[PDB]
């Protein structure tokens, strides 16, 4: 399911800002 | 109303003309944990000794800030958040800086990141979920009515308070501008597709950045997502989303309206301005007066044991504040 693979990701947790 | 930003715009523009500077200093407060750390800095809950109040510093090395480019986007952070003032918008208390670091301490929300909820319960119903979002509606008027685009929303920069009710936090890519602006910054889930192909964009970003908001809290998970920021931006650019199937129509429409990848029809950037969001179907039973008067009861309330409370946050490594004998780029900050 689209749950089962976010949940499989590696961006689950606190998602850091960027600055480029 | 559509005068009430009247008086608003009035004490900001003093407030942004003229902004206040060393208001307190590091020994008139008790630094006690750490709510939430970053790329120069953390953000720690100290108590103010003279009152007893607690509050929530945030602590940038100045050093750092330079390394990483960061100067004007810094000060920028402060001089709006101490010039702004809005229901649902993290109070600004004091500020002030030493030889190494700067300090903003603001209004301490006990009820942790939305973020946290958000995981811990999966998603939130559609009504919940139109709670908060009416929120950010209203905040984002109030924003872009001063020349601001926010440029940051994401459910780790929303924090609860104890009623329920959102606070924005977190100002670092706030800028005032008339036009257009080009710096790639904010958060890769959330980025609108214009900033990613270097377009030059406006205020219609933070409109984008509501669907995506929207769409993760109904669902549970954002609209584009992989395991690398590239993968995620190749998604973003194409604009091809799908709907968890317990979505209602009201609501898929809304999203289609809001994440649009062409300007020229995005919600919040057409001539009924943010009315188009408003006057939305899905926003019909939504008492905007009621919202903003926070009299609407909060359909999640945090539990409280009393304050200097950090159970709603998660823990982190503890750090001792280091201050040099030497003033570090002193001329840079001269300002805040
Ligand atoms: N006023 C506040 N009250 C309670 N916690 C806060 C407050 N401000 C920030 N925090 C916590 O610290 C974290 C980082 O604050 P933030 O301003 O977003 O720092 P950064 O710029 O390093 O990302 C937030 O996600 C939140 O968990
Ligand atoms: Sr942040
Ligand atoms: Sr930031």
């Amino acid at each position: 399911t689209t749950y089962a693979d976010f949940i499989a990701s590696g961006r689950t947790g606190r998602r850091a800002s960027i600055h480029d | 109303v559509k005068e009430f930003l009247a008086k608003a715009k009035e004490d900001f523009l003093k407030k942004w003309e003229t902004p206040s500077q060393n208001t307190a200093q590091l020994d008139q407060f008790d630094r006690i944990k750490t709510l939430g750390t970053g790329s120069f800095g953390r953000v720690m809950l100290v108590k103010h000794k003279e009152s007893g109040n607690h509050y929530a510093m945030k602590i940038l090395d100045k050093q750092k800030v330079v390394k990483l480019k960061q100067i004007e986007h810094t000060l920028n952070e402060k001089r709006i958040l101490q010039a702004v003032n809005f229901p649902f918008l993290v109070k600004l208390e004091f500020s002030f800086k030493d030889n190494s670091n700067l300090y903003m301490v603001m209004e301490y929300v006990a009820g942790g990141e939305m973020f946290s909820h958000l995981r811990r319960i999966g998603r939130f119903s559609e009504p919940h979920a139109r709670f908060y979002a009416a929120q950010i509606v209203l905040t984002f008027e109030y924003l872009h009515s001063l020349d601001l685009i926010y440029r940051d929303l994401k459910p780790e920069n929303l924090l609860i308070d104890q009623q329920g009710y959102i606070q924005v936090t977190d100002f670092g890519f706030a800028k005032r501008v008339k036009g257009r602006t080009w710096t790639l910054c904010g958060t890769p889930e959330y980025l609108a597709p214009e900033i990613i192909l270097s377009k030059g964009y406006n205020k219609a970003v933070d409109w984008w950045a509501l669907g995506v908001l929207i769409y993760e809290m109904a669902a549970g998970y954002p609209p584009f997502f992989a395991d690398q920021p590239i993968q995620i931006y190749e998604k973003i650019v194409s604009g091809k989303v799908r709907f968890p199937s317990h979505f209602s129509s009201d609501l898929k429409d809304l999203l289609r309206n809001l994440l649009q990848v062409d300007l020229t029809k995005r919600f919040g950037n057409l001539k009924n301005g943010v009315n188009d969001i408003k006057n939305h179907k899905w926003f019909a039973t939504t008492d905007w007066i009621a919202i903003y008067q926070r009299k609407v009861e909060a359909p999640f309330i945090p539990k409280f044991k009393g304050p200097g409370d950090t159970s709603n946050f998660d823990d982190y490594e503890e750090e001792e504040i280091r201050v040099s004998i030497n003033e570090k780029c002193g001329k840079e900050f001269t300002e805040f």
